[PDB]
RNA sequence: ACUAUGGUUUUUAUU
RNA sequence: CUGCAUGGCUGUCGUCAGCUCGUGUUGUGAAAUGUUGGGUUAAGUCCCGCAACGAGCGCAACCCUUAUCCUUUGUUGCCAGCGGUCCGGCCGGGAACUCAAAGGAGACUGCCAGUGAUAAACUGGAGGAAGGUGGGGAUGACGUCAAGUCAUCAUGGCCCUUACGACCAGGGCUACACACGUGCUACAAUGGCGCAUACAAAGAGAAGCGACCUCGCGAGAGCAAGCGGACCUCAUAAAGUGCGUCGUAGUCCGGAUUGGAGUCUGCAACUCGACUCCAUGAAGUCGGAAUCGCUAGUAAUCGUGGAUCAGAAUGCCACGGUG
C-alpha cells in the first residue's frame, strides 16, 4: 500500500503552516473551525480564480491572506471594488476586519497546481489525456523542471479499467528530504466515476 | 452523519442564548429537596420537565467537517480520523511528525 | 584554593567542590559514610577517594537531586573525579586509567507503541 | 517599565521578531535589557494511523511552543507607541499590559 | 480441631478464630472481645486461659446459621412462589448480581472433569 | 550469526578481598532486589555455623572446590539428529559454573528458607546425593560412559 | 553433515 | 448491498537490498551482459575485475532526539563571588553552577599494529566526552498477500422510500449446551501487613485542580486561597530499608458467591454503573501434552500520569525506582 502526502511529509523540515493563530485550548476546536470556515470559503470561490497556492493568517481580531494566481486581473478590479467585495464577504465569516493580498505567478506551468489544472480542465473535457499529460510533461521540462511525473487513476478514458499511467521524465527523488517536490491531487469527476490526477514536479537540491 | 442530528446540534447554539437567563434557575428550583409535602411549583413542573436538550448528557464536540459521533481529542480541537488529512496540508499551527 | 567538578547519570545530576587540607565528606548536609549507609551502590561514590586516601589530607562537598539513589551516586563518582583530576595532576592520568572520568552513558530507554513494559513484547503463540 | 510578552511557534521567528523590537526599543530608549530565553515548551502525541483497524500502530508527532519577555526598563513609554506602529515578523501574538 | 467452632482448623488467630461457622463478622470477630478484655494476638488451639470458653453465648444471641440464612433470605420472602428476577433466582440454584456464564461458572454449579 | 561481544571485568572486595562477592550478588538476584541479595549472601553460614570451618572470610568459596564441575553438555541438532557431548569446563567458566551449581537447592527443596536448604545442601557437598543434585551428576555419567569423542 | 518413518490442504474474478 | 467495479486513504515481507533507463555487445527470441563473480559491508555498501560503459530511484546522509568541551547570556528554574542581612534565593544582584537559550568547536578509520589483494575492511591498540553504524527514534523504493476501507470523503451500478427512515416512549448489542487467548492476583518466607523513613520523573488542571479548615466511619459535601503556566493545587511516589509478626496452617493470607446501609451522576441506574462502610463466605498448598520475551539501563518488577467523558475501565498511550 502507498503511504504518506508527497509534500506534507516535508513539513518537518521546520517549515511554516498554513494559518497562525493564537487562542487557549477551550476555545481551539471554533477556532480551527473559523480556519476551516475561511478556507473553503476562499477555495470555493477561488476553483477558477487560476489560483497556485493559499495561506491564512489571523492577527487579533484580523485577518490577512495571501493568495498566488497567474491572472490577478479575475481577482481585482474597478479601481478595488471588486475585490472590495471579496474583502466585505470574508470579513463575514471571520468575524474580523480583512486584508487582502494578490500575488503574481510567473512560470504558472511549472508550478503542480497549475500543471494539475492544465490535466484535470482537459480530462473533464474529454481530451486524450496520454497526448494532454505527455505535453504536460515535455513543457514543464521545457519551462523550467529537471524532472516530473504526472500520474492518472481510475476509469481512463471512460472505460471498465482502473490502474495507474504515467510516463516519467528525468529525476523525481522519493525519500531524500533535500530535494523539495512540488506537489497536487486533484478529481475531475464528470459522470461515470470520480476521475483522479496526481503530480510530482522536481526543480533541483536545496 | 443525519442532517436532523446537525438541526439539533445548531440550535442548541441558539438555547445557549435563550435558557440558562431563567429557565436553567428553573431546574434548580424544582430540583430543589429541602421543603416536603407542600405544593409550590404544582402548575408549572410540567412546564419545565418539557425541556430535555440543556441535559449536561447525551453531548459530544462532534466533528464539524463529517458529523462524527465519536473521536474527538481537546488537544486538536478536531476528529482523530481528520488530523492526517490536516497535518498533510498544514492546517493546524505548530503540529510536526517527528518521533525522537 | 576551591576546586568543582559536574557529574551526570540517568538524568540525575551533582554538583561537586574539593577544598585542599583534611576535613568533610558532605552530601545534602549529611555524611557520605551514612547518606549510603546500605545502598548497593556505596562504593561507588568512595572508588576516586580511596586513589588519594580518604579524610585524612582534603575536604569534600556534594550537592544532588533528583532521579534515583544509584543515579545520584554515579553522577558524584564523575564529580569528584572532575574536581580530583584539578586538584592533583598527577591523578589526571590514573582517573583515564580507571575510567572514572568519562561520561555515563546508562540513560534509560522509552515505552514502545504495540508494546506495554518498556521494550518486553507482548507474546504470541499461533494464528 | 513593561513586558512585552511575545509568542510564535518557531525559534528564528520568534528571534527575528525580537531583532526589530530591540532595534525599535533602542530607537526610542537608546539601550535594551538585553536578552530572556525561557525553556522551551513540547508536548508529543501518538496518533493512530488506521480509522478502526490496527490498535498498536500509533505515529509520533510534536507541538513545539515558544515565549518571550523583553522587558523594557525605560519608562518613557515611547516603545509601546512604535510597537503599534511597527512592521513586524509575521506568526507571532503580541501583548502588552501595565 | 472443632475447638471454636463448626469449622476443623487446628491453630487459628484470634481475631478472626469466630470466621466460617455463621455467627461473626470480620470487625465483630475483634470487637467480641474487648468487650471482655480477651486477647487479640497470638494463635488459638485449645480451650485454655479463657480466650475463648467465654464466647459462647455471646455469639448465640443474634442471627446463627438457618437463623442467619432466614435473614438474609428476606430479600425473597414475597418472592417465595412469585419468580420476578431474585425469585426464580433463588427457587433454582442461580446468579443474582450478573454471571458471565460463558466462563467462570464453574463455581456455580460443580468443579470440570 | 554476527554479533560479537565479550566479558565485564570485576574487582575483587575491598573487605571481602575475593572476586566471589563480586559476581555472586548477582546470581539467585530476581525483580532487580539487589538488597535481598546483600541480605542472603552466605546467609547459610549461620546454619552452618557448627560445620563452618576456620575464617568465615573464606568458608563459602572453600566449598567450590568440592562443587568441583569437570564437564558441561551440550545438545544441538545435525541434521535431524539432535546429540549431547560432555566437554571439559572452560578457565575462567568453570568457576562461573561451580557459582551456578552451589544454589540449586536455594528454593527448589522442601526444608523451607533459602539459609537452611543451601546449609543442608552444603552438608551433602562430599558425596552429592537424592535432590537437587541432578544437574551435578547426573551430566558426569556421560563423560563415564563415553571417553572417545571429536 | 544422516533423526527411525508419515498422508492431505474447495473454488473464482486485473478485464 | 458490491472495496475482487472504483478515486482517495491505510497495512505486510523490511527498512529486506532491491527496481529500472540510455548506450555498446550477445540470442531467432523470452532475456542476459550491466545488477553475476572475487575481497569486503549495515547494504547493488566499498574496493577489484571481466564486453560492458554510464545514469535514475531505493540504500548511506539530509528529518527527530541526545551525549561533550569552549564562550556569552536568563524568567516564576539556579546561587560560586559581592552589597543588605534574623539569616532566607529572601531583597539588591550575578549570570559561576544544576538547568535554560544562543555563539563556536569536536569524529575523519584521522593515528598505531596485524590481517588482507601494499585496496576496501575487521579485530586489537593509542588519544578522546564520543570510534569504526556513538546511543535511541522518522523515513518504505520495485514487489507479495487481488491485504483492508462503499463505515470518514467522493462515486458507477444495485436496493428500500404506502420503508428497514427518524421524531418520540422504549428494547437488544454485558443473552451460554465450552473451551482457549488476553489482562490479573494469590498459593507467599527471597513473603505479607501496620508504623516509621531514604531516593522521583512525567503530565493534566477557569461549570477545572482544589489547599488550609469543617462535617460525614468513608465515598462525598461545605467555607474558600492561587493558577492558566517553572506561581497554586491533583500530590509526602511505591517498591527499598528498619521494628514487630506469621512459621503447611487449605494461613493475619486470598477473597468468587452475597445481604444490608450510605455516597455520586442523570429526566431515569434494578437489568448491563461507579465509589464507600459493615456482615457472610467457596476456590487456591503448585500446576498435562506444551508455550513466550529480552542482548543492557534491556529481561525482571513496583510505583506516577494522559486521552475518552453526564456518570464508570483492569483495555490504549506516557514517565520514573532498583536492576
Amino acid at each position: 500500500g502507498q503511504k504518506v502526502h508527497p509534500n506534507g511529509i516535508r513539513l518537518g523540515i521546520v517549515k511554516p503552516w498554513n494559518s497562525t493563530w493564537f487562542a487557549n485550548t477551550k476555545e481551539f476546536a471554533d477556532n480551527l473551525d473559523s480556519d476551516f470556515k475561511v478556507r473553503q470559503y476562499l477555495t470555493k470561490e477561488l476553483a477558477k480564480a487560476s489560483v497556485s497556492r493559499i495561506v491564512i493568517e489571523r492577527p487579533a481580531k484580523s485577518i490577512r491572506v495571501t493568495i498566488h494566481t497567474a491572472r490577478p486581473g479575475i481577482v481585482i478590479g474597478k479601481k478595488g471594488e471588486d475585490v472590495e467585495k471579496l474583502r466585505k464577504v470574508v470579513a463575514d465569516i471571520a468575524g474580523v476586519p480583512a486584508q487582502i493580498n494578490i500575488a503574481e505567478v510567473r512560470k504558472p506551468e511549472l508550478d503542480a497546481k497549475l500543471v494539475a489544472d492544465s490535466i484535470t480542465s482537459q480530462l473533464e473535457r474529454r481530451v486524450m489525456f496520454r497526448r494532454a499529460m505527455k505535453r504536460a510533461v515535455q513543457n514543464a521540462m521545457r519551462l523550467g523542471a529537471k524532472g516530473i511525473k504526472v500520474e492518472v487513476s481510475g476509469r481512463l478514458g471512460g472505460a471498465e479499467i482502473a490502474r495507474t499511467e504515467w510516463y516519467r521524465e528525468g529525476r523525481v527523488p522519493l525519500h531524500t528530504l533535500r530535494a523539495d517536490i512540488d506537489y497536487n491531487t486533484s478529481e475531475a469527476h464528470t459522470t461515470y466515476g470520480v476521475i483522479g490526477v496526481k503530480v510530482w514536479i522536481f526543480k533541483g537540491e536545496i | 452523519a443525519k442532517q436532523s442530528m446537525k438541526a439539533r446540534e445548531v440550535k442548541r447554539v441558539a438555547l445557549a442564548d435563550k435558557y440558562f437567563a431563567k429557565r436553567a434557575e428553573l431546574k434548580a428550583i424544582i430540583s430543589d429537596v429541602n421543603a416536603s409535602d407542600e405544593d409550590r411549583w404544582n402548575a408549572v413542573l410540567k412546564l419545565q420537565t418539557l425541556p430535555r436538550d440543556s441535559s449536561p448528557s447525551r453531548q459530544r464536540n462532534r466533528c464539524r467537517q463529517t458529523g462524527r459521533p465519536h473521536g474527538f481529542l481537546r488537544k486538536f480541537g478536531l476528529s482523530r480520523i481528520k488530523v492526517r488529512e490536516a497535518a498533510m496540508r498544514g492546517e493546524i499551527p505548530g503540529l510536526k511528525k517527528a518521533s525522537w | 584554593n576551591q576546586y568543582y567538578g559536574t557529574g551526570r547519570r540517568k538524568s540525575s545530576a551533582a554538583r561537586v567542590f574539593i577544598k585542599p587540607g583534611n576535613g568533610k565528606i558532605v552530601i545534602n548536609q549529611r555524611s557520605l559514610e551514612q547518606y549510603f549507609g546500605r545502598e548497593t551502590a556505596r562504593m561507588v561514590v568512595r572508588q576516586p577517594l580511596e586513589l588519594v586516601d580518604m579524610v585524612e589530607k582534603l575536604d569534600l562537598y556534594i550537592t544532588v537531586k533528583g532521579g534515583g539513589i544509584s543515579g545520584q551516586a554515579g553522577a558524584i563518582r564523575h564529580g569528584i573525579t572532575r574536581a580530583l583530576m584539578e586538584y592533583d595532576e598527577s591523578l589526571r592520568s590514573e582517573l583515564r586509567k580507571a575510567g572514572f572520568v568519562t561520561r555515563d552513558a546508562r540513560q534509560v530507554e522509552r515505552k514502545k507503541v504495540g508494546l506495554r513494559k518498556a521494550r518486553r513484547r507482548p507474546q504470541f503463540s499461533k494464528r | 517599565r513593561i513586558r512585552i510578552r511575545l509568542k510564535a511557534f518557531d525559534h528564528r521567528l520568534i528571534d527575528q521578531a525580537t531583532a526589530e523590537i530591540v532595534e525599535t526599543a533602542k530607537r526610542t530608549g537608546a539601550q535594551v535589557r538585553g536578552p530572556i530565553p525561557l525553556p522551551t515548551r513540547k508536548e508529543r502525541f501518538t496518533v493512530l494511523i488506521s480509522p478502526h483497524v490496527n490498535k498498536d500502530a500509533r505515529d509520533q508527532y510534536e507541538i513545539r511552543t515558544h515565549l518571550r519577555l523583553v522587558d523594557i526598563v525605560e519608562p518613557t513609554e515611547k516603545t509601546v507607541d512604535a510597537l503599534m506602529r511597527l512592521d513586524l515578523a509575521a506568526g507571532v501574538d503580541v501583548q502588552i499590559s501595565l | 480441631a472443632r475447638i471454636a467452632g463448626i469449622n476443623i482448623p487446628d491453630h487459628k488467630h484470634a481475631v478472626i478464630a469466630l470466621t466460617s461457622i455463621y455467627g461473626v463478622g470480620k470487625t465483630r470477630s475483634k470487637a467480641i472481645l474487648a468487650a471482655a478484655g480477651i486477647a487479640e494476638d497470638v494463635k488459638i488451639s485449645e480451650l485454655s486461659e479463657g480466650q475463648i470458653d467465654t464466647l459462647r453465648d455471646e455469639v448465640a444471641k443474634f442471627v446463627v446459621e438457618g437463623d442467619l440464612r432466614r435473614e438474609i433470605s428476606m430479600s425473597i420472602k414475597r418472592l417465595m412462589d412469585l419468580g420476578c428476577y431474585r425469585g426464580l433466582r433463588h427457587r433454582r440454584g442461580l446468579p443474582v448480581r450478573g454471571q458471565r456464564t460463558k466462563t467462570n461458572a464453574r463455581t456455580r454449579k460443580g468443579p470440570r472433569k | 550469526r554476527r554479533r560479537v561481544i565479550g566479558q565485564r571485568k570485576i574487582l575483587p572486595d575491598p573487605k571481602f578481598g575475593s572476586e566471589l562477592l563480586a559476581k555472586f550478588v548477582n546470581i539467585l538476584m530476581v525483580d532487580g532486589k539487589k538488597s535481598t541479595a546483600e541480605s542472603i549472601v552466605y546467609s547459610a553460614l549461620e546454619t552452618l555455623a557448627q560445620r563452618s570451618g576456620k575464617s568465615e572470610l573464606e568458608a563459602f568459596e572453600v566449598a567450590l572446590e568440592n562443587v568441583r564441575p569437570t564437564v558441561e553438555v551440550k545438545s544441538r541438532r545435525v541434521g535431524g539428529s539432535t546429540y549431547q557431548v560432555p566437554v571439559e569446563v572452560r578457565p575462567v567458566r568453570r568457576n562461573a559454573l561451580a557459582m551456578r551449581w552451589i544454589v540449586e537447592a536455594a528454593r527448589k527443596r522442601g526444608d523451607k528458607s533459602m539459609a537452611l536448604r543451601l546449609a543442608n545442601e552444603l552438608s551433602d557437598a562430599a558425596e552429592n546425593k537424592g535432590t537437587a543434585v541432578k544437574k551435578r551428576e547426573d551430566v558426569h555419567r556421560m563423560a563415564e560412559a563415553n571417553k572417545a569423542f571429536a
